């Protein structure tokens, strides 16, 4: 009868719950699932470092600086460099040194762990 | 960890969320009584965080969270304005370090969202 | 890979899509409530990317993805124009290097699709 | 049919009682559950000094000073230091020494026990 | 009754779902399916050089240049050479050297894999 | 190979194609929604390939395929005329080699089928 | 020797390999996980040996063996390019003695197989 | 039913394993098996002279030149001399004197060992 | 059914464990097994000269210089001299005279053992 | 010695490791709890050895062993920074004698692997 984008989204869902493609979509790859493990590793590497940076300087711990430091870790890998510079003006002043510490002063640990996550 | 991930996958969450949605459209599911108590209590916290839209810049999760903690102390059956001003002066200090924000402009947003006078928070600043 | 390919093929998706289509034409399937929430949110993203049609040349996926990224920050319940201009200057710099595109012509397409003033992106460019 | 935030809370509960995901959300972790053990320890360690401090000074034991002394221990760990200053003005005068006894004079015992719980 | 191209397309679908020829069309080949493996190999080979080429020059990674370089590898194999010359004017200036690196500087690895896929 | 031949023969296609033909005449089968979406998109490709009737001679598959390829880029939601002219000059050079065809007359058939100016393909020829 | 030949003959490897093939065809044997770890790690060595197809002439077993030893060092978890270049210049000296092969043409085939620049092998030649 | 060469190869193998003709094919000869002894003896004598040749002139040992020199020994026994003349150009220059050493300069020991094998 | 190199490796392993050809592959040779003894002999003699070298010159003992000194012993036997010339630049300066000691200054004891082992 | 070699041969480890592989594929063997304590504790040592990829040249086993020995003192329940620096400056002295390596470049790779400040290793170097 009809063909618009709303029901195409609907009829695409309807075949998935029929043939059970979602659960066999996760269980049949099962090699890509170690990317969850390396992701849960790197976020722990950043978070424990972010509280250690907050106690050496006496500043209060700023939540959400984990996601900023992990966004810039991925953009540095791709090469989006003027995407970096406008975010570096956005964060407060005393936390700019933490963001260049994640990207560069943990090059050997954190950026290497990203290179295995995309592999 | 993948093992905590895999155990929640085998429960069939995608399919069973689709069936409960279909039961709602065919009038087989009414609004649960836990939901009616929830939206009545939470409606004051939802519109208070949306009044912090003019605070610009950095991760503002600390300014947002400390306002929600400060509003919760006023809404107890025995309200404690002293501990409500405790987290509120943390929200002014966390807002003050962002690029583009002043001490006076953060005092506007926090006292506007909590709905109190500005000179109450200026007492505990020091 | 083939073993991941064969496991979806044996589920029989061609017949199951054909029978699901016939059920819609015989009025047995209504529009899902997930679909109604989808098209209300996405309709602003679809027409905003069709306005980049006059950008000509190379792979324009980087210009397209950054305008979709920068518009998402303006559509949050607490919008952040600072991070919105951050992805926007990535869209301008990636647009400049395509053959036939000028820096002033890329500012017309990017700021036109976002619906903002051109001088806002020129502030953050440097 | 409808999509508001009340029924999203309602239909969010309905997939939990169907798939039985609340109980498998607890019994699949089994590593975060030792945090309840360490939390049950410092509640005892704070309380046993609270009655000891009240008996050396002859003052009556003030109930609810346990949670005050436990809130300031967590905020000291994060760095929220001006939230400490307003709370210390709120307690009575003879109990101010107890709150800095929990934070500083029980640094090695109490705050290290927090440092294992978040880890 | 009627015989037009819309109903010819429909009745062509109706016999496939009746006799189940789509699934037995794949599961009787078992030789063409190896071309999916060789295809998924070359796409990984093009992509890792595409990110490596962007990091030696400091230019940001341009997505879709892995797809352009795979089309130019197939047209070089067939001989459509003035199809190549117009696309090389279409890409940016710093990525022109990457496209001839796929065609010629990885002649021995990448074009040999296309030669074994069509074979 | 005969083994792939025999597995489609045993599936009984000749009888099954005759049943669906009889069911259509007894009004039991309606036009599927895949077919109605198909003829809307394809109708511009069928009349554009019939406009190359005046090209004479050899295997004309390469002339036909590149006109079908170049039309697909112009009909995108974001049309790329730079890649559309890329496949077009392949069709002009492939038409030029046939016995009886001139470079000017192949520019007539190709630009007439695509519906663009003759000089737009002459620019990229060089 | 014959006595070492006999004691493997009496094991019946002709009959036992016949049943192992039939058991695969009756699907009572799945692929080993040693095979999965093998072909993932070997396939880089398999096609680089095929890239020496234009080295013509003599027994080429030394050129094939020494280019495989060069790939083994570059594929380590800690790659050693200097020990890799040791085995690479041995293959170039082995290639250039063959009839028809030039010292420059041997640097093409070796660096084309390893996938490195030609100057890295020319530097260590001296 | 059918009779083709693919099926004729199979039906010959099925009757080999049915009556166990392979293992009685080897064990009933018991005189041809001494040829494996004599071939192993010539094979060692070619390899020892190859490393003796490569050490006297300082050239690196070329693997597979013992396999080349064995085929030239057998064709010399048959008399396919123009096939020898092509392979003598195909091998490198310094190893040609080794190849005529296996044919002519050990005409005594090596040709007799082949001549007692074929008998 | 199928015959690819992945399945060809598997069916060669099933034919080994079925008829037990690994353990009768080793126990039937019993003459090649004495090469393990001579390999353990040269291994010990190389290691003792390494620590002898390290104490007369006071340099710290460098682990893995046994394997470098053993490989250059074997390549000297084959005749791969420009293989030797690159490795002698790769090792440090004070250990270079030890590496030529294994090739030349124990030409008698060590090379006769390898010339016996391959024999 | 071939005597100790023989007594491991007659135990039949080739057949046993094949059979225990097949049990794991047929889900009759789960992961031993000794393994779960291993990879949780070893994984900090594995990814630090891979950080020495830019040390080039000679046998690097002494550089690898002393940077592994330095992490073992920092990973104790009561860490000893002084005894860790004793094994750390041994790795620096082993690295600087390699060809092409500077004393300053070896201080980068060791402190990059240990994740410490560089001046702690330079203080003990003298």
């Amino acid at each position: 009868i009809a063909e618009t984008l709303t029901e195409k989204h609907t009829l695409g869902i309807e075949k998935v719950v029929a043939t059970d493609s979602w659960r066999v979509g996760i269980t049949s790859r099962e090699k890509k699932l170690e990317r969850i493990n390396i992701s849960a590793e790197i976020s722990r590497r950043i978070q424990d470092e972010a509280i250690a940076y907050a106690r050496n300087k006496g500043i209060p711990y700023l939540p959400g600086i984990n996601g900023i430091a992990w966004k810039l870790l991925r953009l540095k890998w791709l090469g989006y460099t003027d995407q970096i510079n406008v975010v570096m003006r956005t964060v407060p002043a005393e936390w700019r040194d933490f963001l260049t510490q994640i990207m560069e002063n943990t090059q050997m640990e954190s950026m290497y762990s990203e290179l295995r996550k995309v592999r | 960890s993948v093992e905590v991930y895999r155990q929640k996958i085998e429960k069939g969450g995608y399919s069973a969320a689709y069936e409960a949605t279909r039961r709602y459209e065919r009038e087989e599911i009414e609004v649960l009584s836990w939901s009616s108590r929830w939206e009545s209590a939470w409606s004051k916290f939802g519109e208070a965080v949306k009044a912090l839209g003019k605070i610009e810049g950095a991760p503002r999760a600390l300014v947002i969270a400390k306002v929600q903690e400060a509003l919760a102390y006023m809404s107890k059956p025995l309200p404690n304005m002293k501990l409500a001003m405790a987290a509120a002066v943390q929200a002014v200090r966390a807002c003050e370090q962002l690029p583009g924000m002043n001490r006076e402009r953060c005092l506007d947003a926090v006292a506007g969202a909590l709905g109190v006078a500005k000179d109450w928070i200026r007492r505990e600043m020091t």
